[PDB]
RNA sequence: GAUAACCGCUGAAACAUCUAAGCGGGAAGCCUGCUUCGAGAUGAGUGUUCCCACCGGGUAAGGCUCCCAGUA
RNA sequence: UUUGGCACCUCGUCGGCUCGUCGCAUCCUGGGGCUGGAGUCGGUCCCAAGGGUUGGGCUGUUCGCCCAUUAAAGCGGUACGCGAGCUGGGUUUAGAACGUCGUGAGACAGUUCGGUCCCUAUCCGCUGCGCGCGCAGGAACAUUGAGAAGGGCUGUCCCUA
RNA sequence: UCGAGAGGGAAACAGCCCAGAGCAUCGACUAAGGCCCCUAAGCGUACGCUAAGUGGGAAAGGAGCCGACAAUGUA
């Protein structure tokens, strides 16, 4: 499958910051 | 003007004609300036209107 | 209606012969002892029930707020609670103790428990579906749930259409088991049949919801 | 029991009657009984 | 000048109580809709709630004309396929009085997020009993003008 | 309503009650209540009034005057419903307050008194019933003649007193 | 428990009528009853017990993190 | 839901498998009226969609016929449901042959043998699992139930006889 | 009339009803269409009809009614 739309800056951003280093 | 008008028992569909009659034209803007405001006002400006429409108001014209 | 419960713990499954001479395999179920530590009732709390605690810990695994709802009850701590919704929960009285043998051979008791795990279970094992066959060309489809829905009308996949989850790990209740045999002395119950949950799992014994 | 649109009486003793918003006919010969529907 | 429009702490709410005894339902509906509304008192705007508490009592013996008893349904589908479930008012009424009265009245108001909360001032209840004797409602007979 | 214009006699010994729309009648036997629809109104001379000629008025009219003249009759004399048991080895017996039923079935049938209603058995193909309310003795009679509906062929089961039943000729 | 077709009691409008006021019976169907989820039911509920009235911060009851594991 | 007419949107057809879902114009099961219904079984009609509705031979086949059963082997809509789910047997490429047509290149709702079925799921949707916050004191435990999902099938023999 | 036509109404709905937008206006009167609540304005006054939610779909025909009857979910 293909994107089928750029993925708004919101909704880019929301998955990003689950993108996160746990401090030890 | 609906809402103060009925307050003291007039509907806004009469209190307009009776307005009509006293030839006391008074703007929709300011005439609701005054029920929020200065009751007083706005409650002696309905005694004109009562007074200013004929007795029998369903009655031929 | 009237329903006697007791909680107890699947030990394993074993054979026994009846007088008539035919193999009943019976899963044996260590009910007791467990005493009652609340009674609910409608005006306090609505509705007619009874806890019931089963289980050994010793006082210093127990946090205070349990620690203190078991001293209103005078009785030891144990380790787990249940309620029996029941109609005649004004008989019991708490620290009161129900044995194992509340059951007698013959009578009919539900079983519940929590079954067994089973992962993220695929989508055979898990509803019983059909495969696409493994020869006559079948291309990397051969456990595929196959469809799941029509085209443009309705365009959208039914809402409860089963799929692959975790199985599993679920309460269940096994209905019309029969109480075989009732050893009072280590207090077990031989049940005929097959009771949810692993061993040592905690097993809930009530009466027969249906005929009566 | 017959159910036709079209319910006519058959014989004299026929009764045609009105019962829950349906018109029926009611008559000693229990072949015509009719209702409309 | 600019027609006043009214700030957090200009509106003074009361509390209605509506005796529901024998009155059509349509008509306690609208009744109670004005009130929550605000939609009769001159600080009147559009945006702002500037309604009034309504209790409702007596519930359950909403007069309803006509075959409505045995006729008029209230669907409810739940988005499961074959999930649509409905209920004559003889039942409704029956045993959830005041889960139809709120029902109407829900209706009977914008379904934007404000509607929302002007439902929220609406008490009903099957008895003659209220609990809300501590906010001293004031009881509202349904009048008609010339 | 040519029924409703007939006015109401009370025979002796009959307390009649009129509060309101409510009336209770006592008798030797028993007492009854009914509350009239309305707009039908009810005077004591016991003549039924109706204010207008509505169509709907002169239904109601004469319905309401029936219903007070059977309480009357009622109270009074009453009601009995006699039953004769056609059939081969069909009987009725009388069990207390019961009545044991047996229509050729597997099992006996044993059909309860509602209060209120009393069983009399002559012989085992023919009982009454007797009651003070028209419609509940008209109700139970037609709950056991329910039983056995009358065979076409034999007319074998419960039927009402003189009631004729076509025979079919059976081919 | 209420109902479909249907079967009736009483009964007019006008003797008859299961109906126009009323009252019953009557389906694997409808609501319950059985199993499971279920207060994010933002209307966020209820119960028993515990802590105790400190100075942005330290704490009580009680948690979380970490380690050994499975009944996961 | 057929064979069609219009040409208004857009320059892999079918069949099978898997998975559903809905309608009732009901095949079975449940209730009932009438019967040219003695009984068992039927015919017709009315109510009824909860569940159920087998396995094979022939053909690509839908269809259809047949075999053995079954309480029954229902009719339809959903892009004649469903190929970003599978097959690829017929059908709409290129090879070759037969019949017929054509002077010939070739053609035929004639036939015959063979003939590449791509994709790492962004959004909605669906199946499971967590994180955050909320629910005006903070916690541990057990629960009411507004609502929702699941299940609802049926046969043979004995007594009554 | 649209095409090349904004604005109001018919729930949404180029072609239907009203009406032809130079620009501003926190004044007034009206057109089609409406005046129980959503939503501005009548729970308008008076007489009469409808009992079918007809209004809020339909025929031959039968005695406002029946005739009336498809598929995602009230529709």
């Amino acid at each position: 499958a293909v994107p089928k739309r750029k993925m708004s800056r919101s909704n880019t951003r929301h998955r990003r910051s689950q993108w996160k280093a746990a401090v030890p | 003007i609906n809402a103060a008008a009925r307050a003291n028992g007039i509907t806004y569909n009469r209190f307009i004609q009776g307005l009509k009659a006293a030839n006391v034209e008074v703007d929709r803007k300011i005439l609701a300036e005054l029920a929020v405001n200065d009751a007083n006002a706005f409650a002696a400006l309905v005694e004109v209107a009562q007074k200013a429409l004929p007795s029998d108001v369903n009655a031929p014209k | 209606k009237n329903i006697k419960g007791v909680l107890g713990e699947k030990l394993g499954m074993t054979q026994v012969w009846d007088e008539n001479n035919r193999v009943v395999p019976v899963t044996v179920v260590k009910a007791g002892p467990c005493v009652v530590t609340q009674v609910r009732s409608n005006d306090t709390d609505g509705y007619e029930s009874v806890q019931i605690a089963f289980g050994e810990i010793d006082p210093r695994k127990v946090n205070k707020p349990l620690k203190g709802h078991f001293a209103k009850a005078d009785v030891t701590p144990r380790r787990h609670l249940v309620e029996i919704r029941t109609a005649d929960a004004s008989e019991y009285t708490l620290g009161q103790e129900i044995t194992a043998a509340v059951f007698e051979a013959g009578v009919k008791v539900d079983v519940t428990g929590k079954s067994k795990g089973k992962g993220f279970a695929g989508v055979m094992k898990r509803h019983n579906f059909r495969g696409l066959g493994a020869g006559h060309g079948t291309q990397r489809k051969h456990r595929s749930p196959g469809s799941i829905g029509g085209c443009a009308t309705p365009g959208r996949v039914f809402k409860g259409l089963r799929m692959a989850g975790r199985m599993g790990n679920e309460r269940v209740t096994t209905q019309n088991l029969t109480v075989h045999a009732v050893d009072a002395e280590k207090g077990l119950l031989l049940i005929k049949g097959a009771v949810p949950g692993p061993n040592g799992g905690l097993v809930l014994v009530r009466t027969a919801a249906k005929g009566a | 029991m017959k159910v036709k649109p079209s319910v006519k009486k058959i014989c004299d003793k026929c009764k045609v009657i009105r019962r829950h918003g349906r018109v029926m006919v009611i008559c000693d010969n229990l072949r015509h009984k009719q209702r409309q529907g | 000048m600019r027609t006043y429009s009214p700030k957090p702490g200009d509106v003074t709410r009361q509390w209605h109580v509506i005796d529901a005894q024998d009155v059509v339902l349509g008509r306690l509906a609208t009744t109670a809709a004005t009130l929550l509304r605000g939609k009769h008192k001159p600080i009147y705007a559009p945006h702002v709630d500037a309604g009034d508490f309504v209790i409702i009592i007596n519930a359950d013996k909403v007069h309803l004309s006509g075959n409505k008893r045995t006729q008029k349904m209230a669907y409810r589908h739940s988005g499961y396929p074959g999930g649509l479930r409905s209920v004559r008012y003889d039942d409704l009424l029956a045993n959830n009085p005041e889960k139809a009265v709120e029902k109407a009245v829900k209706g009977m108001l914008p379904k934007n997020s404000l509607g929302r909360q002007m439902l929220s001032k609406l008490k009903v209840y099957a008895g003659e009993n209220h609990p809300h004797a501590a906010q001293q409602p004031v009881p509202f007979e349904i009048t008609q003008v010339a | 309503s040519r029924i409703g214009k007939l006015p109401i006699t009370v025979p002796a010994g009959v307390d009649v009650t009129i509060d309101g729309r409510t009336v209770e009648v006592k008798g030797p036997k028993g007492t009854l209540t009914h509350t009239v629809a309305a707009p039908i109104e009810i005077v004591k001379g016991l003549n039924v009034t109706r204010p207008n000629d509505e169509r709907q008025n002169k239904a109601l009219h004469g319905l309401s005057r029936t219903l007070v003249a059977n309480m009357i009759t009622g109270v009074t004399q009453g009601y009995t419903k006699a039953l004769e048991i056609s059939g081969v080895g069909y009987r009725v017996a009388a069990k207390g307050s019961n009545l044991e039923f047996q229509l050729g079935y597997s099992h006996p049938i044993l059909v309860e008194a509602p209060e209120g209603i009393s069983f009399k058995v002559e012989s085992p193909t023919k009982f009454s019933v007797e009651g003070i309310d028209k419609q509940k003795v008209g109700e139970v009679a037609a709950n056991i003649r329910k039983l056995r509906k009358p065979d076409p062929y034999k007319a074998k089961g419960v039927k009402y007193a003189g009631e004729v039943i076509r025979r079919k000729v059976g081919k």
